[PDB]
């Protein structure tokens, strides 16, 4: 299922900048 | 000559019967590979294209 | 994406296709294997084919 780690990859790549946003959109004050 | 048929026939008889055991065998491994590809490539093939569908999303 | 999609695909179609195809000529010479069997075993058939008181009469006298 090397399809989803790729496709995990990405999602994980996806949720990982927008939670470095979420991180710090609060970080941010 | 009578012991040499006796023992042909021994050995006839043998290779009828170690056909008819290989007949048998060769039968179960006619089925068992039959069932074994039938149900392994079958499902595990399945289980790739199950893949094609798994790993969507 | 192009590599990926198409790889799987050539994969999906070319193997599991071609892997029916095994699942189908297998089967026709299992099939080929069991009925020259059964046909060698009427052979058989044929070719063995050329190879080729007193109680009684006191038991009638008392029940009839």
């Amino acid at each position: 299922m090397d399809a989803i780690k790729k496709k995990m990859q990405m999602l994980k790549l996806d949720k990982e900048n927008a939670l470095d946003r979420a991180e710090q959109a609060e970080a941010d004050k | 000559l009578s012991d040499k048929l006796k023992e042909a026939e021994t050995r006839a008889e043998f290779a009828e019967r170690s056909v008819t055991k290989l007949e048998k065998s060769i039968d179960d491994l006619e089925d068992e590979l039959y069932a074994q590809k039938l149900k392994y490539k079958a499902i595990s093939e399945e289980l790739d294209h199950a893949l094609n569908d798994m790993t969507s999303i | 994406l192009n590599e990926l999609q198409a790889l799987i695909e050539a994969h999906f179609e070319n193997r599991k296709k071609e892997e029916e195809e095994l699942v189908s000529l297998k089967d026709r010479i299992e099939r080929r294997r069991a009925e020259r069997a059964e046909q060698q075993r009427i052979r058989n058939e044929r070719e063995k084919e050329r190879q080729n008181g007193k109680r009684q009469t006191e038991r009638e006298k008392k029940k009839k």
